[PDB]
């Protein structure tokens, strides 16, 4: 995986509520939205309201996926953008499913670099179309 | 143990990512989402927001430090320059820019004669600007030893020995060579698990504080080649080992740590929005040393807390920032 904070020019040219926010998002190179490819799936959603913790698993078509941290970061910014700012959201990648899940899994953790992306213009708009 | 609130300030708009005190204690400066920086003086018992430099930065500022002598200030941001702040007629203006790095920078530091300036940046490599004249700086060295995004650079106290903090789980220790002045790195820290957020010097800087995204904070010794403690001390560098792991004190990511040359306490900012205060025991083994809680705030901030600082000149005041929008002014009585 390439540096989260970066984007490639070509691509810009309880648990249920969880799940009704991202099933939809579309995906960012397919006409399709993350649901209808099975990369998000209400039973990998882990709620738990007693800890203020959401943790999402999502599940590339791919392993070896280059659009892995792109779709994580949609899945972050549509939650950062509906819920409390009482929630630590966690987006990891299925275990398994990507060649290279710790890396993206641990760039979606850093919020810096995750910050630093949203400041990214080009970045930022691929990600509003996505979650509209 | 007592960690009692002072102050509760805020006037940036959005998350706080840095607070620093100026080296007379009575001034501290902040930054973070809105582009600003806010210079805070004391009149009576009210901080007040003084001066506020807008428009130097186009991206988050993620950083800031008061240069020793109180009439710089250096600002950081992920627009990828550092911007100097100097009064030069003057109320505070921007009279040069650092620019050079790729990418974000993150972190910037002064050595202790002012002479060196650091920084660092999400492009892996490290830069050390040499001061020189009233408003320039010229380039002294660009180092690439880290894999990854460089979070922190530091300055030892007294020496101009240098110290990074990496994405990539590494700490660096860089000096100049006798010879051919070039800055290379001497050390290499490994022990921790994930990325390295923080560090800080002890009080005369034989030993360093880290902090991390594995939860841990370390504390590492350097041991010298006259070594009485039986420390291989090879090419007789000064080697840093880790004497001390503080596990489990801490749920999420610890996003600084500061080391108070003033009192040898330390601080620390994390993830799960609370400040917590250590010391070391009475009866400390010099080579595995003990740290302890000595007193916390698991509820500082109702978010992430960026930044911890101790005052440099008033022991036991320390100052914290959130991502909640406030800046938190704390007095620590042991």
């Amino acid at each position: 995986p390439t540096d989260i904070e970066d984007i490639n020019p070509n691509v810009y040219d309880d648990k249920r509520e969880i799940f009704d926010l991202i099933r939809n998002i579309n995906d960012p190179e397919h006409p399709l939205t993350l649901e209808e490819l099975h990369v998000v799936q209400e039973d990998l959603i882990r709620i738990n309201d007693s800890q203020n913790s959401v943790h999402i698993s999502f599940t590339p078509t791919i392993p070896h996926c280059s659009m892995a941290t792109l779709i994580g970061l949609s899945i972050r910014v549509k939650l950062l953008r509906s819920l409390p700012p009482r929630f630590k959201v966690t987006v990891e990648i299925t275990p398994g499913t990507h060649a290279s899940e710790l890396a993206v899994n641990k760039q979606l953790a850093d919020k810096e670099r995750v910050a630093a992306a949203l400041e990214n213009n080009h970045l930022a708009e691929v990600i509003n179309q996505c979650i509209a | 143990g007592r960690l009692i609130l002072e102050h509760t300030l805020q006037g940036h708009k959005g998350r706080i990512w840095g607070v620093a005190w100026h080296p007379k204690g009575n001034v501290f400066a902040s930054c973070g989402e809105d582009k600003a920086i806010r210079i805070w003086s004391l009149t009576g018992n009210t901080w007040s927001t003084k001066t506020i430099l807008s428009d130097g930065h186009k991206r988050t500022i993620r950083e800031i430090r008061w240069s020793p002598c109180g009439q710089y200030l250096a600002s950081a941001s992920f627009d990828a320059t550092t911007a100097i702040w100097s009064k030069s007629s003057g109320e505070f203006e921007c009279n040069a820019t650092l620019e050079g790095h790729e990418n974000e920078v993150k972190s910037v530091s002064w050595s202790r004669s002012g002479g060196l300036l650091a920084t660092c940046s999400r492009d892996k490599s490290v830069w050390i600007w040499e001061v020189a004249g009233d408003d320039e700086f010229e380039c002294a060295a660009v180092l690439n030893p880290h894999t990854q995004d460089v979070k922190r650079v530091v300055w030892h106290p007294t020496k101009d020995i240098l110290a990074s903090a990496s994405y990539d789980n590494t700490i660096k220790m860089f000096a100049e060579e006798p010879i051919d002045n070039d800055w290379d790195c001497t050390a290499t820290l490994t022990s921790h698990t994930s990325t390295v957020w923080g560090i800080d010097f002890d009080a005369d800087g034989e030993r360093l504080v880290s902090c991390s995204d594995d939860t841990t904070i370390k504390i590492w010794r350097a041991y010298h080649p006259g070594n009485t403690a039986g420390v291989a001390t090879p090419d007789q560098q000064t080697v840093w080992k880790c004497v001390c792991t503080v596990s489990g004190q801490h749920s999420r990511a610890i996003y600084d740590v500061s080391w108070c040359k003033l009192t040898g306490l330390i601080a620390t900012a994390c993830g799960d929005d609370g400040i917590r205060i250590f010391k070391e025991s009475s009866d400390s083994k010099p080579d595995e040393p003990t740290f302890e809680q000595i007193t916390a705030e698991e509820g500082a901030h109702d978010q992430d807390v960026n930044s911890v600082q101790w005052n440099p000149v008033v022991a036991g005041q320390l100052i914290s920032c959130s991502d909640d929008g406030t800046i938190k002014i704390w007095k620590v009585t042991e």
